[PDB]
C-alpha cells in the first residue's frame, strides 16, 4: 500500500526511538517512545509519547481504521483534555501514530491505586499520604472530563465507550480522553463476550444505544454519568453483582445505581440527571460543565474576585 | 551688529521652524522642526514639541558651513533647495565629524540660522565655567527622560548618579542631603538640584581647600572651609593670584573684578566687591580660566614668523585621506577639511589613475573607496587659509598617467589663481623663505624631472568555519609565501509577562512584592503566572495599590477554542489583548476599578538559553574551556553553594573565570556595573568588550560542543609575536597567519557552504582541514587561484606642466643616502626605519642637513593599523615633515597635538634658536647631559571623567614626561575606587620631582585610566603640553578625549611648581 503524505503531521522515523509497550487492544499496539525534535524550534528536545502501530498479522481493514483513526484526530484538532495527536510517521516503514503520553494511564486505576484505607480490597505498598484526591480533586477530574466532551460534541464527535478505563491521567494528572474518535462499526458486537474481545460497554451504555443502538451526545451524556458514578465510587464497576443478562430489565424498568457512599446530593442529583430516561430531557454536556465549574468553585474555598 | 538685533535672532532660534533635514541613513529627507535651546544650548530637531528626539551640544560644533558642501547632499533631494538655503554642520569629538545637513525654506531664515549658530558658537566658547555646568546639569534633566520637565524625583536621581559617574554609598545619606538642601517629597526643582549638587561635590572633595591653606605661606584661606559657604574677598582673591598663581596681570585689582564679574556671571550680585563662595572657590580651581595652559601662546607669534622655513617644525600628516586603517576605511574629503582645520599645513594625495580620466585618491591597492580628485582640491581651497593663513604644503605620490597629471595640474591652476605658489618669492635668495614670506600661498611637494630634464594581492574574502557554520568576512593578503587574514569584518511563551512554572501564589505575590518595593511601586500592577490550585487556568496575581492580592485568569471553552476570558465582562484570544485593554482601561470590580502596569520577566530565563548550565564546577568548566581553541568563547554557570553566579571564557588562549554577585533582582558584575538580567548582560557584552579588547561573540554550549570536538585546529598567530606582527604585511590586523606552502590551492568549481564562488585549500598534509576562501566575484576568485597557484611556484612618467608647478620641496634621491650638500629646495622623504637608523648613525649631520634642508618622514606600510610612531626624537633632530595619522589617537599623537598647539594652532613653531646653533648637538651623552629644571607636580583631584562602558569607573592618574629616553619618567597616583564624578587622589601622598634636561621640547602627558574588573588600565582622557606654555600653581588641567577634543567639565586639579635651575 501507499499512504499520501501531509507535511504538518509527518515526523522522521529515525527521530523517534521505540521504547517498552504500554497497551495492546485487539488489532493495535501502543508502546512509550521518545520523539527528537517535536518542537520545530527545539530540533533536540526529547518528548515521551504514544507511538500506535498495527501489529505484524494485521489486517488491510485495520490498516484503513487506523488511517481513519488518524484522520479523526486530525479533524477533531487539539484540547487539553482529550489525547492530541502529535504526528505520524506514514512513508519507508509501518504506519506509526505519535500522540501524547500518558504516564499515570488511565483513569480507573489511577483511582483505584488511591483509594484511602480501609475502602481498598488488597494492600497497596505505593500508598503515598501526599496524593491523596480530595472531593475537590473527584470535581475538578470530572469537570476536565466533561470540558472534553463538550469539546468533542462541538466537534460532533460521540466517544461510544466513555469509560474510566476511556480516559488517561497524565503526570499532571489532567484527564485526557482517549479511544476518542474511534469509528468503529456497530454491525455486530456481542453483549456476552468480554473486553479485548468485544464486549460492548453495556454497564456504560443509555438504553436507546442498548436496545435500538442508538448513540448520541445523549448517550455520551449517560456513559459520563457512568463515569460519575465509578469516580465516586473511586473506579468501581458499574452495578456491582449485576449480570449483564439482568441489565436489561433493570434499565428496562428504570433501576439506577444508588449514592456513592462518600458522594453529595447535588453531584447525586446530576447523575439522575445524566440517566434520564428520555434523551432529550438529559441535560447537555455544555450545562454538565458550567454546574461542574459552580461546585468546583464552591469546593476550592479560595476567594476570587467577582468582576 | 547691534544687540537688540541679537535679541530677535536668538529668540527665533529659540522658537525654531521646520527645517529640512538630511542625513546618510534616510534617502528621504524628513521635515522636522530645528530650534535652539539655551538651557540646554543644544540646537535640538524634533517632530512633537514635548519631546526633543536629536542632541547637538553646540560646543562640539566645530565649524558651520553654508552650501551643500558636505557628504550628506548626494542623495539628489536638496538640488530642489537653492544652494543659499542649504547648509551643514559639523560636529562631535571624532576625526569624522558627524554631520547635521539642513535645507531652509527661505534665504533670510538661512543667513539668520547661520549668524545665530556662529554667535551661540562664540558665546558658548567664552561662557562661564559656573553657566555651562548649568547647562550640562540641564541636559542630565532633559536626559533622565524626553518630557524636558524642569523637575527630578528620589529615583530619577538614584538612577542618575551612574549618569554623572557618581556612586551612591548607602543611598542613606543621600535622603539626609535632601533634607540639608530642603527639598522634600522626594521631588526637585531644578535649582533644588543644583543646590545638591555642588554640595554633593564640596562635602566630597572638601579636603582638596584643606590642603590649599596647608601653612607656612600667604594667606589666602581661613578656617571657614567647613561645608559652610564663606565668600572669597576680590582683595583677597587677588593675594592669591599674585602670590600662588603668580599672574602678572593679577596685579591690577579692576582685572581681578573683571573676572570675577565674568566667572560668576550673576546680576544679582552687582555689589562693589563681588566674592566667590568657597564652593564657588572649588569651581574656579576645577574651572577652564585656570588651566595650566598659558594664554599667551595662544595669539600666534608674528615675530617668530620672520626665520627661514627651513627654522619650523610644520603640521604634517601622513595619508590623510584615511579615515581609520590604511586599509578599508572610507576616504572623504571631509578628512581633509578637519585635518586643515585643525591647523596642519602640510597634506598628502596619494593620486592614482582616472577612472574616466580625472584622477581619484585611493591607498595603493587597497579596498578604501575612491574620492574624486575636483573635490579634494575645491575643499582644500575652502578651508585652506580659513582657521590659519600661513603656507600649505599638499604632497603628491603621484601615480597616474601623463594626461591625468596634466588634468590634475590645469585643475590646480584654474582653481587656485594666486593662492598658487608658482614662481620663487626671493629668486637670488639661496635659503627657504619666512613663513610670512610665504603666507595664503600653496606649495606643491611633487618629484620634478630629473637633472638633465629627462626622469601582492589583498582583498576582503570569506571564511567558512564548521565550529561557526557561517561565512565571516575577513581582510586578506598574500606576501612572502604565506597568506594573512584579519578579525571580522563585522506570543504568549516568550514575552516578559508570562512566567510559566511559578512555584506557588505565595512566590509569585512576594516577587512582584520586591519588584515593586525595589522601585516602581504601582498601582494594581500585575504578575501572569500558573494556579497550583485551580487546574487549566492561568493567573493574574495583581498587587493592590500598596498590596498585594491574587485572582487567576479565568479560562473557558467557547467555539472550540480557548477562551482566555475573564467575568464575561472581557474576553481574548491572545493574552496581549487583556493584558493592554486591561493597562490602558482598569478593569472593574465591585470593590475597585485599577490597571496593570508591570509585566515582569521571568526570575530564570536564562535556564531556557543553552549558553547557560545548571550546575557546572570549576574544574569541568576549565575542562570544556581548554577543549574550545574560539577565543570570544564565553560561558555562564551557577556556582555552587552560592547564590552567585560565574562566567567563563578564554581570551588570550587563557581561561578566565569572573564572578557575577546579585544586590536585589539586579547582577552585579565586579562591583559597579548593574544589569537587570543574565540574558541583558550577555546581550550588552555582546557589543562592547570586557577583557582587554575582547567581546564575549561565541556561546559555549554541548550541541555546539560536539562540533568543537569534531575539529579543534585553527591556525593561529603563533616580542617574538610582535616580530611576527612586523613581518606580516598586515601588521597588527593579522589574526590568522598561514604558510600557503603547506597547501595546494584547488579552485572548488561550484564551491560549496551556499555561496557562489569558492576555491579548495586542500593542504599538503591530506589531514589538515582545509580553509575555502570565498570572493565575490568570479574573476575575483580565478586571479586569486592564480596567484596562490604561482605562489605553490623630454618626459618619461611626469607631465611637464605640473613638475613646472613644483617650486620649492624637490625631491632628490641622487645623494642618497648621504647628506652632503644640502640645498635649500630639497626634500628628503624618509621611512621610519631609514630615518631612525640615520638618526642613530649620523644626528649631527641630519641637524646640519635640515638647517638648510627640508627632511620629510612618513611612517612604513607595515602599519596598516594607522597606529602613529614615535617621532619625538625626529623633532629633537628637527624633522621637518613629521607627517603622522590624524585619523589615530595614541600617546605620540597628542604628542602631536601638544607641540602644534603652540603659534595658535597656525602649524608652525620655530626651532629655539639654540638648537640651531653650530656648537650645540642634538643628542648629547650621559656627561654633556645637565638638568636645566626641575619640576614638582601634585596631582589632587578631578571632575566629571566620562563613563566609557556600564562600569562605573575607579580611576587613577599618571603623569609622566614625555621626551627623550633621559626625559623619560612616569608617576602613577594611587587608583580609588567607585568615584568617578569627585574623586580625591591622596591627600597625604607627596609631591613627584621631574628634572628636565630640554625644557624647551619636552612634553608634560596628564593622562587619566580605570581600574577594570580585571585590573586594567584602560584609556579615559589625556592632556598633552609643551613644558614652555605650563603655568604654575594651582590649576586645571582641561581633560581630552583620545582625539584631541576636550570633555565638558572633565578637569584635574594639580599643582605645578617650575623651578629654573641656578
Amino acid at each position: 500500500y501507499e499512504l499520501p503524505e501531509d507535511p504538518r503531521w509527518e515526523l522522521p522515523r529515525d527521530r523517534l526511538v521505540l521504547g517498552k509497550p504500554l497497551g495492546e487492544g485487539c488489532f493495535g499496539q501502543v508502546v512509550l517512545a521518545e520523539a527528537i525534535g517535536l518542537d520545530k524550534d527545539k530540533p533536540n528536545r526529547v518528548t515521551k509519547v504514544a507511538v500506535k502501530m498495527l501489529k505484524s498479522d494485521a489486517t488491510e481493514k485495520d490498516l484503513s481504521d487506523l488511517i481513519s483513526e488518524m484522520e479523526m484526530m486530525k479533524m477533531i484538532g487539539k484540547h487539553k483534555n482529550i489525547i492530541n495527536l502529535l504526528g505520524a510517521c506514514t512513508q519507508d516503514g509501518p504506519l506509526y501514530v505519535i500522540v501524547e503520553y500518558a504516564s499515570k494511564g488511565n483513569l480507573r486505576e489511577y483511582l483505584q491505586a488511591r483509594r484511602p484505607p480501609g475502602l481498598e480490597y488488597c494492600y497497596n505498598p505505593s500508598h503515598n499520604p501526599e496524593e491523596q484526591l480530595s472531593s475537590k480533586d473527584l470535581v475538578s477530574c470530572a469537570y476536565q472530563v466533561a470540558r472534553g466532551m463538550e469539546y468533542l460534541a462541538s466537534k460532533k464527535c460521540i466517544h461510544r465507550d466513555l469509560a474510566a478505563r476511556n480516559v488517561l491521567v497524565t503526570e499532571d494528572n489532567v484527564m485526557k480522553i482517549a479511544d476518542f474518535g474511534l469509528a468503529r462499526d456497530i454491525h455486530h458486537i456481542d453483549y456476552y463476550k468480554k473486553t479485548t474481545n468485544g464486549r460492548l460497554p453495556v454497564k456504560w451504555m443509555a438504553p436507546e444505544a442498548l436496545f435500538d443502538r442508538i448513540y448520541t451526545h445523549q448517550s455520551d451524556v449517560w456513559s459520563f454519568g457512568v463515569l460519575l458514578w465509578e469516580i465516586f465510587t473511586l473506579g468501581g464497576s458499574p452495578y456491582p453483582g449485576v449480570p449483564v443478562e439482568e441489565l436489561f430489565k433493570l434499565l428496562k424498568e428504570g433501576h439506577r445505581m444508588d449514592k456513592p457512599s462518600n458522594c453529595t446530593n447535588e453531584l447525586y442529583m446530576m447523575m439522575r440527571d445524566c440517566w434520564h430516561a428520555v434523551p432529550s430531557q438529559r441535560p447537555t454536556f455544555k450545562q454538565l460543565v458550567e454546574d461542574l465549574d459552580r461546585i468546583v468553585a464552591l469546593t476550592s474555598n479560595q476567594e476570587y474576585l467577582d468582576l | 551688529l547691534a544687540e537688540y538685533e541679537k535679541s530677535q535672532i536668538k529668540r527665533a532660534l529659540e522658537l525654531g521652524t521646520v527645517m529640512t533635514v538630511f542625513s546618510f541613513r534616510k534617502s528621504t529627507p524628513e521635515r522636522r522642526t530645528v530650534q535652539v535651546i539655551m538651557e540646554t544650548r543644544q540646537v535640538a530637531w524634533s517632530k512633537t514639541a514635548d519631546k526633543i528626539e536629536g542632541f547637538l551640544d553646540i560646543m562640539e560644533i566645530k565649524e558651520i558651513r553654508p552650501g551643500k558642501n558636505s557628504k550628506d547632499f548626494e542623495r539628489a533631494k536638496a538640488v530642489r533647495q537653492k544652494e543659499d538655503c542649504c547648509f551643514t554642520i559639523l560636529y562631535g569629538t571624532q576625526f569624522v565629524l558627524s554631520t547635521l545637513s539642513l535645507a531652509a525654506d527661505s534665504k533670510e531664515d538661512a543667513v539668520n540660522w547661520l549668524s545665530g549658530l556662529k554667535i551661540l558658537h562664540q558665546e558658548a566658547m567664552n561662557a562661564s565655567t559656573p553657566t555651562i555646568i548649568e547647562s550640562w546639569l540641564r541636559k542630565q534633566i532633559y536626559s533622565v527622560d524626553q518630557t524636558r520637565r524642569n523637575s527630578i524625583s528620589l529615583r530619577e536621581l538614584k538612577t542618575i548618579l551612574p549618569l554623572i559617574n557618581f556612586k551612591v554609598s548607602s543611598a542613606k545619606f543621600l535622603k539626609d542631603k535632601f533634607v540639608e538642601i530642603g527639598a522634600h517629597k522626594d521631588e526637585l526643582s531644578f535649582e533644588q538640584f543644583h543646590l545638591f549638587y555642588k554640595k554633593l561635590m564640596f562635602e566630597q572633595q572638601k579636603s582638596i581647600l584643606d590642603e590649599f591653606k596647608k601653612d607656612s605661606s600667604v594667606f589666602i584661606l581661613g578656617n571657614t572651609d567647613r561645608p559652610d559657604a564663606s565668600a572669597v574677598y576680590l582683595h583677597d582673591f587677588q593675594r592669591f593670584l599674585i602670590h600662588e598663581q603668580q599672574e602678572h596681570w593679577a596685579q591690577d585689582l579692576n582685572k581681578v573684578r573683571e573676572r570675577m564679574t565674568k566667572f560668576i556671571d550673576d546680576t544679582m550680585r552687582e555689589t562693589a566687591e563681588p566674592f566667590l563662595f568657597v564652593d564657588e572657590f572649588l569651581t574656579y580651581l576645577f574651572s577652564r580660566e585656570n588651566s595650566i595652559w598659558d594664554e599667551k601662546y595662544d595669539a600666534v607669534d608674528m615675530q617668530d614668523m620672520n626665520n627661514p622655513l627651513s627654522h619650523y617644525w610644520i603640521s604634517s600628516s601622513h595619508n590623510t585621506y584615511l579615515t581609520g586603517d590604511q586599509l578599508r576605511s572610507e576616504s572623504s574629503p571631509e578628512a581633509y577639511i578637519r585635518c586643515l582645520r585643525m591647523g596642519c599645513r602640510c597634506i598628502e594625495l596619494d593620486c592614482w589613475d582616472g577612472p574616466d580620466g580625472k584622477p581619484v585618491i585611493y591607498h595603493g591597492w587597497t579596498r578604501t573607496t575612491k574620492i574624486k580628485f575636483d573635490d579634494v582640491v575645491q575643499a582644500i581651497k575652502d578651508h585652506a587659509f580659513v582657521t590659519s593663513s600661513f603656507p600649505v604644503i599638499l604632497s603628491i605620490e603621484e601615480h597616474c598617467s601623463v594626461e591625468q597629471q596634466r588634468h590634475m595640474a590645469k585643475a590646480f591652476k584654474e582653481v587656485f589663481g594666486d593662492l598658487l605658489l608658482t614662481k620663487p618669492t626671493e629668486a637670488s635668495a639661496d635659503q627657504l623663505p619666512s613663513p610670512s614670506q610665504l603666507r595664503e600661498k600653496i606649495i606643491i611637494k611633487h618629484k620634478k624631472l630629473g637633472p638633465r630634464g629627462d626622469v601582492k594581492q589583498q582583498g576582503e574574502l570569506y571564511m567558512w568555519d564548521s565550529i561557526d557554520q557561517k561565512w565571516t568576512r575577513h581582510y586578506c593578503a598574500i606576501a612572502d609565501a604565506k597568506l594573512s587574514f584579519s578579525d571580522d569584518i563585522e506570543l504568549h511563551f516568550g514575552e516578559k509577562w508570562f512566567h510559566k512554572k511559578v512555584e506557588k501564589r505565595t512566590s509569585a505575590e512576594k516577587l512582584l512584592q520586591e519588584y515593586c518595593m525595589e522601585t516602581g511601586g504601582k498601582d494594581g500592577t500585575f504578575l501572569v503566572r500558573e494556579s497550583e490550585t485551580f487546574p487549566n487556568d492561568y493567573t493574574l496575581s495583581f498587587w493592590r495599590s500598596g498590596r498585594v492580592q491574587h485572582c487567576r485568569i479565568r479560562s473557558t471553552m467557547e467555539g472550540g477554542t480557548l477562551k482566555y476570558y475573564l467575568t464575561d465582562n472581557l474576553t481574548f484570544s491572545s493574552i496581549y489583548a487583556l493584558i493592554q485593554h486591561y493597562r490602558e482601561t482598569h478593569l472593574r470590580c465591585a470593590e475597585f476599578e485599577l490597571r496593570l502596569t508591570d509585566p515582569v520577566p521571568n526570575p530564570n530565563p536564562h535556564e531556557s538559553k543553552p549558553w547557560y548550565y545548571d550546575s557546572l564546577s570549576r574544574g569541568e568548566a576549565e575542562d570544556m574551556l581548554m577543549r574550545i581553541p574560539r577565543d570570544g568563547a564565553f560561558l555562564i554557570r551557577k556556582r555552587e553553594g552560592s547564590d552567585s553566579y560565574a562566567i567563563t571564557f578564554r581570551a588570550r588562549g587563557k581561561v578566565k573565570h569572573c564572578r557575577i554577585n546579585r544586590d536585589g533582582r539586579h547582577f552585579v558584575l565586579g562591583t559597579s556595573a548593574y544589569f537587570e538580567s543574565l540574558v541583558e548582560l550577555v546581550s550588552y557584552y555582546e557589543k562592547h568588550s570586557l577583557y582587554r579588547k575582547m567581546r564575549l561573540r561565541y556561546p559555549v554550549t554541548p550541541e555546539l560542543l560536539e562540533r568543537y570536538n569534531m575539529e579543534r585546529d585553527i591556525n593561529s598567530l603563533y616580542e617574538l609575536e610582535k616580530q611576527i606582527i612586523e613581518d606580516n604585511p598586515l601588521g597588527s590586523l593579522c589574526r590568522g597567519i598561514l604558510d600557503l606552502n603547506t597547501y595546494n590551492v584547488v579552485k572548488a568549481p561550484q564551491g560549496k557552504n551556499q555561496k557562489s564562488f569558492v576555491f579548495i585549500l586542500e593542504p599538503k598534509q591530506q589531514g589538515d582541514p582545509p580553509v575555502e576562501f570565498a570572493t565575490d566575484r568570479v574573476e575575483e576568485l580565478f586571479e586569486w587561484f592564480q596567484s596562490i597557484r604561482e605562489i605553490t611556484w623630454k618626459n618619461q612618467s611626469i607631465a611637464i606642466e605640473l613638475s613646472d608647478l613644483v617650486v620649492y620641496c624637490k625631491p632628490t634621491s641622487k645623494t642618497k643616502d648621504n647628506l652632503e650638500n644640502p640645498d635649500f629646495r630639497e626634500i628628503r622623504s624618509f621611512v621610519e626605519t631609514k630615518a631612525d637608523s640615520i638618526i642613530r648613525q649620523k644626528p649631527v649631520d641630519l641637524l646640519k642637513y635640515n638647517q638648510k634642508g627640508l627632511t620629510r618622514v612618513y611612517p612604513k606600510g607595515q602599519r596598516v593599523d594607522s597606529s602613529n610612531y614615535d617621532p619625538f626624537r625626529l623633532w629633537l633632530c628637527g624633522s621637518q615633515m613629521v607627517a603622522l595619522n590624524f585619523q589615530t589617537a595614541d600617546k605620540y599623537m597628542q604628542m602631536n597635538h601638544a607641540l602644534f598647539s603652540l603659534n595658535g594652532r597656525t602649524g608652525y613653531v620655530l626651532q629655539p634658536e639654540s638648537m640651531r646653533t653650530e656648537k650645540y648637538d642634538p643628542m648629547p651623552p650621559e656627561s654633556q647631559r645637565k638638568i636645566l629644571m626641575t619640576l614638582t607636580v601634585k596631582v589632587l583631584g578631578a571632575r566629571h571623567l566620562p563613563k566609557l562602558g556600564r562600569s562605573i569607573a575607579c580611576p587613577f592618574v599618571e603623569v609622566e614626561i614625555c621626551g627623550a629616553e633621559y626625559d623619560n619618567n612616569k608617576f602613577k597616583t594611587t587608583v580609588v575606587n567607585d568615584n568617578g564624578l569627585s574623586p580625591i587622589w591622596a591627600p597625604t601622598q607627596e609631591k613627584v620631582t621631574f628634572e628636565i634636561y630640554d625644557p624647551n621640547l619636552a612634553f608634560l602627558r596628564f593622562v587619566v585610566y580605570e581600574e577594570d574588573m580585571f585590573s586594567d588600565p584602560n584609556f579615559l582622557a589625556h592632556a598633552t603640553y609643551p613644558i614652555k606654555a605650563v603655568k604654575s600653581g594651582f590649576r586645571s588641567v582641561p581633560l581630552k578625549n583620545g582625539y584631541s577634543e576636550d570633555i565638558e567639565l572633565a578637569s584635574l586639579l594639580v599643582f605645578c611648581e617650575m623651578r629654573p635651575v641656578l
